[PDB]
C-alpha cells in the first residue's frame, strides 16, 4: 500500500510571487510524478514523468515533493492534480491541491 | 524481492520477467485533431492501447473527417481520455520530444463531396510527442478537391520512454 | 530460481534466445468470406517469435471474388510444425475482438483481365479456437471474379 | 559477472540492460534500385533505432528513376552507419536466408517529369547479405514513367545476436 | 528429457456418460497443455494453453492430468492427441487417447 | 575502458605472400570483431561478428588477434580498419593497419 497525500491541499498566495504545490510520496521505488492543471473545462499538463512540460519549463520546476513556480498570475488560478504511478501501474496514488492567486 | 529492478521481478517464486511489461492493455477516447493549410477539424474516438516490452501501440480505429490538405499533421491529444491507471506520461517516446519520422507506412484514405469516395494513398509517420500530445505527419500521394474524407482503421506504434 | 524468459546462459543469468527469436512455419488454410462469398486458398507461410511478438509472413496468392466487408481467416488448428502448438499463436489480449495492427493492403480485382488494385483496410480483428480472423474492408470495390493478394505480415503480442 | 547481457546491474539491482532497451543511431548511406536492367542509386540519411531484438530503419522519402515491376532496393550498411555501430549489428536474426519478412504496402508515384501517378506496391525485408539489406519491391501495377517519387519507409526485422 | 504418456491409451464408455481422457506429463515447468479432437479427416482444437476453448467449455473441463466430459455422445468418438510443450519449445511431448462411445 | 590497438600499424609485403593484420583488444567479455578493407572509396566487409565474410571466406582466416590471408596481391593495398563493439555498445575499440603489397 503506498500513500501519496498532500501537506498543504489549499494554497492562497499574492499575484507575482514565486509558490510550491507540495506533493509527498512515499511507498514507490521507480515513480513518476505528473501534474495537471485544471481550469474549469481545460485540462493542461505541467509535469510528466518527473519532468516539467516545454509550456511551463521556463517558469516552474521539478522536485519529488512537489512543483514550484518562479511566478504566478491570475491565470493559473486551478486545482492541480499530482499523480504517483509506479512501474507496472499496480500502485498509484493521487491528490489534488487547489490554487487561489490574488 | 529487494534486489530486482524492473522489468526484472519475482514470478512464481523465480527471478522473471514482469508480465506488466510483457502485456499490458488499455484505452484512449479523445480528441484527434487534423491541420494544415488552414484546415481544421478534431473527432472523439474510442481506441485500444497495448504495451508490448518497450512498445506502445495505439489502435485507432476507421473514423470520417473533413477536408485536408497534402501536407498535414494528425494530433492525438493524451492529455485526457486515457485510463486510470494510465498517466499521459506514459505515452511518451524512448526518443522523448525529438522530431522523428518513425513508423514511417502507406495509408489510404477516402475523399468525397458527399458522392463516391477516390481513395488516396498517403504516407504517415509519427513527427513528433510534446506535452501529451503525438503528431503525426500526413503527406504525399497527390491530392483532389473534397469536402469529406474517410480514414481507415490504423495501429500507431512507436519505442515508449522508460 | 529462473522463471523463464529469465534463464541461464552460459553459466550467468541472461535471457533465452528462445524468448529472443524462434523460428517456425505454417502450411494451412486461408479462408475469405462476406456477404456469401467463399473460399479458402492452401498457403506456406513462415512464422517468427520475437520476444513477446509473433509474425505471420504470409506470402502473397490468388484469390476469387471479395465482399466490400469480409473476414479472412487462417485456420492454425493444422499446418504449424512441431514443437509449434496452436496454443502458442494465442494473442495475449486473448479472443478479445480489437481492431489491432490496423494497415493498409491493396488487392488487385480482374475478371481474369487486367488486374485493378484497391487500397483496402485489414487488421488482426480475433483469434477464437485456434482460428486467426483479421477482418478486411473498406477501399471501395468494382466487378470481379478473381483477386490477387499481396504478401502480408501479420503481427500481435504473443500470449504467455 | 554472473549476469549475462541483456540482463545487467540497473542501480545496484538485477534489472535490464538499456542499451537492450533502447540504442539510437543513423545510416547515411547508399540505397539502390535494380531489376530489369534498370539500375540507379541514392544517397540518404535515415535514423536507426534498436529497441528490444528489433532493429528499425527509418529511411526518409526520396526521388528516383525508372523501376521495373519486380525490383530489388538495397541499403548498403557497409558504411554509413555511425559509432559504434557496426554493420555486424545491421544482420537479421534469421540471418542471411532468404524471407518474406515485414511484408507492407507502400505507394510509389511515378511521373515522365510532369503531374505523378501512385501506385500501390508490395514491399518486404528479402534478405540480408553481406551488410547489405535486399528489399523486395514489387507488384502494383505499372506504366512509363522516368522518374519516381519514393515515401518515407520504416523498415524492421528481429536482430541478430 | 521430459516424458508425456496416458496410462488410459483407449477408453470404452457407453453414451451419455462423463469421461476423463488422462494425459500425465512430467519434467516440465512451465508447460502449456494442449489437445486436439480427430474425427477422420476433420480436427478440432478442444483445448490450449492449459484452457479449455469455447465450442467446449460448457461440457469439458482441464486438469494438468487430462480433460474430463460432464457427458459424451457418439459425436466423440475419435483420436485425441495431447501435447505439452515447454517455454521455448526446447521440450516437448506427446501421446493419443482414443475414445470409443459404446 | 576497454582497449583496442595494434603492434603492427603498416605492413609490407610482396606479392602472393602470407601477411596477418593483428588487431589485439583487451577489456571486452563478448565482443563481436569487424574488418573493413578501404582502396580509396570503395570501401568492403572482410569480416563481422568474428566470422570472415562469402567474398573473402576462401583465402583470409579469421582469429580474435587478427586476419590472416592465404596469398595476396597488389589488388589488397590499402588500409584496413578493424573495430571492435562490446556488447550493448557501451565498449567500443577501435584501430587501423595499412598494407602495402609490394
Amino acid at each position: 500500500s503506498v500513500t501519496v497525500h498532500s501537506s498543504e491541499p489549499e494554497v492562497r498566495i499574492p499575484e507575482n510571487n514565486p509558490v510550491k504545490l507540495s506533493c509527498a510520496y512515499s511507498g514507490f521505488s521507480s515513480p513518476r510524478v505528473e501534474w495537471k492543471f485544471d481550469q474549469g473545462d481545460t485540462t493542461r499538463l505541467v509535469c510528466y514523468n518527473n519532468k516539467i512540460t516545454a509550456s511551463y519549463e521556463d517558469r516552474v520546476t521539478f522536485l519529488p515533493t512537489g512543483i514550484t513556480f518562479k511566478s504566478v498570475t491570475r491565470e493559473d488560478t486551478g486545482t492541480y492534480t499530482c499523480m504517483v504511478s509506479e512501474e507496472g501501474g499496480n500502485s498509484y496514488g493521487e491528490v489534488k491541491v487547489k490554487l487561489i492567486v490574488l | 524481492s529487494p534486489n530486482l529492478r524492473y522489468p526484472i521481478a519475482d514470478v512464481s517464486g523465480g527471478i522473471g520477467m514482469s508480465p506488466n511489461y510483457r502485456f499490458r492493455q488499455s484505452m484512449w477516447i479523445g480528441i484527434v485533431s487534423y491541420s494544415g493549410s488552414g484546415l481544421n477539424w478534431r473527432v472523439q474516438v474510442n481506441s485500444d492501447i497495448f504495451i508490448v516490452d518497450d512498445y506502445i501501440h495505439i489502435c485507432l480505429p476507421a473514423f470520417d473527417g473533413f477536408s485536408i490538405a497534402d501536407g498535414g499533421d494528425l494530433s492525438l491529444n493524451f492529455v485526457t481520455g486515457l485510463l486510470p491507471p494510465l498517466l499521459t506520461g506514459d505515452t511518451e517516446p524512448a526518443f522523448h520530444n525529438d522530431v522523428v519520422t518513425y513508423g514511417a507506412q502507406t495509408v489510404a484514405i477516402g475523399l468525397s463531396s458527399g458522392g463516391t469516395p477516390q481513395y488516396m494513398s498517403k504516407n504517415l509517420w509519427v513527427e513528433q510527442w510534446q506535452d501529451g500530445v503525438l503528431r503525426l505527419r500526413v503527406e504525399g500521394g497527390g491530392s483532389i478537391t473534397h469536402s469529406n474524407s474517410k480514414w481507415p482503421a490504423m495501429t500507431v506504434s512507436y519505442p515508449r520512454s522508460f
